[PDB]
């Protein structure tokens, strides 16, 4: 399988560094061009520089002034980027993409990798059950919900009744907050299997290692 | 900066439906230079169609594309669900190699009104020091739809964030959820909240509101 390989997610503090790795199966990164492509949080997509492995030559789009540095070894079949003096405007999503390596087909980009620049800390998610206020009325069918707020760094695991539930739940897109992320969950189930079958919402965060369950009652 | 531009920016297709977007370029480009992506949601952009009319590796015989100089296109025959995503055209005929706005293809359906449902702050987020007040508005078509907070008469238009879904996988509809963060006190010092949605599905409003 001919395949573009990146490095993994990277989380920096603004005014630091980074640099990203692109590693090429498949092909010699000699015979292309390499290139690296940036897509900023539900935004489009922007060419960074191009570099031809076999002389080294590199072409910069402007914009990127002397922030961005591309470079490539041929002897690892590797690509990279150099990112410096990071700020916000600079988290992403970064592509490496080659151009076709061969008659007969199309360019090749990486997965992607992920790029937060964020001067906050690891703060743990705060979980609250969401279920309707003393009276009722719907019939049939009833909808409860869980807010996960004031939580950093991306992402939190939010399902309910361990996948049990997988209809009916509409887990909204988190926000930022003031350097803090904040996200709620909702789920509906016949009113039959509640309340008297527990409907449990599970949020775990990966960065400060907390899993909590909460119980809606 | 040879700069391209994409229309529409978002469209409705029913399924079966004939659809078809443009791209026109700043300057001319050679076709050959000129070529489409298609992304979804959570992976990467994937070469749809290269050198202006030409279809990658995979991409069905329904989609096509044409032009020269600086006015492009791509078309789908028959529109099918799994067409629904966001296109990008782009040139790399000259450097800075150059991308479109994109144009994002949605599954038209029939309209559906909202099912609204508020939720007060829990004794649990309150005695944390604070209060969220927040209100879903699930399953719904168009996406076309706006909420308002009504603390006490007196519409609170601060402090609310709001959150959409894509459109969803089954039944093709929206949905959205806004949280109305007010403090400890602020909260129980009012006792009037409301979550108010219009949507183009009706003319009269959908309330919902609790007290204390
Ligand atoms: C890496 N790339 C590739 C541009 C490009 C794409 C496709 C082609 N050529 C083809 O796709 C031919 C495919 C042949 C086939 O599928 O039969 C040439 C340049 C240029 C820099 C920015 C990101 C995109």
């Amino acid at each position: 399988e001919v395949q573009l390989q990146q490095s993994g997610a990277e989380l920096v503090k603004p005014g630091a560094s980074v640099k990203l790795s692109c590693t090429a199966s498949g092909f010699n990164i000699k015979d292309t061009y390499m290139h690296w492509v940036k897509q900023k949080p539900e935004q489009g997509l922007e060419w960074i520089a191009q570099i031809d492995p076999a002389n080294g030559n590199t072409k910069y789009d402007p914009k990127f002034q002397g922030k961005a540095t591309i470079t490539a070894d041929t002897s690892s079949n590797t690509a990279y980027l150099h990112l410096s003096s990071l700020t916000s405007e600079d988290s992403a999503v970064y592509y490496c993409a080659a151009d076709p390596p061969y008659y007969g087909h199309g360019d090749y980009w990486g997965q992607g990798t992920t790029l937060t620049v964020s001067s906050a800390k690891t703060t743990p998610p705060s979980v609250y059950p969401l279920a309707p206020g003393s009276a009722a009325q719907t019939n049939s069918m009833v909808t409860l919900g869980c807010l996960v707020k004031g939580y950093f760094p991306e992402p939190v695991t939010v399902t309910w009744n361990s996948g049990s539930l997988s209809s009916g739940v509409h887990t909204f897109p988190a926000v930022l907050q003031s350097d803090l992320y904040t996200l709620s969950s909702s789920v509906t189930v016949p009113s039959s299997t509640w309340p008297s079958e527990t409907v449990t919402c599970n949020v775990a965060h990966p960065a400060s290692s907390t899993k909590v369950d909460k119980k809606i009652v | 900066d040879i700069v391209l531009t994409q229309s529409p920016a978002i469209m409705s297709a029913s399924l079966g439906e004939r659809v078809t977007m443009t791209c026109t370029a700043s300057s001319s480009v050679s076709s050959s230079n000129l070529h489409w992506y298609q992304q979804k949601p959570g992976s990467s952009p994937k070469l749809w169609i290269y050198s202006t009319s030409n279809l990658a590796s995979g991409v069905p015989a329904r989609f096509s594309g044409s032009g020269s100089g600086t006015s492009y296109s791509l078309t789908i025959s028959s529109m099918e669900a799994e067409d629904a995503a966001t296109y990008y055209c782009h040139q790399y005929h000259r450097s800075p190699y150059t991308f479109g706005g994109g144009t994002k293809l949605e599954i038209k359906r029939a309209d559906a009104a909202p099912t609204v449902s508020i939720f007060p702050p829990s004794s649990e987020q309150l005695t944390s020091g604070g209060a969220s007040v927040v209100c879903f508005l699930n399953n719904f078509y168009p996406k076309d739809i706006n909420v308002k907070w009504k603390i006490d008469g007196s519409e609170r238009q601060n402090g609310v964030l709001n959150s959409w879904t894509d459109q969803d996988s089954k039944d093709s509809t929206y949905s959205m959820s806004s949280t109305l963060t007010l403090t400890k006190d602020e909260y129980e010092r009012h006792n009037s909240y409301t979550c108010e949605a219009t949507h183009k599905t009706s003319t009269s409003p959908i309330v919902k509101s609790f007290n204390r």
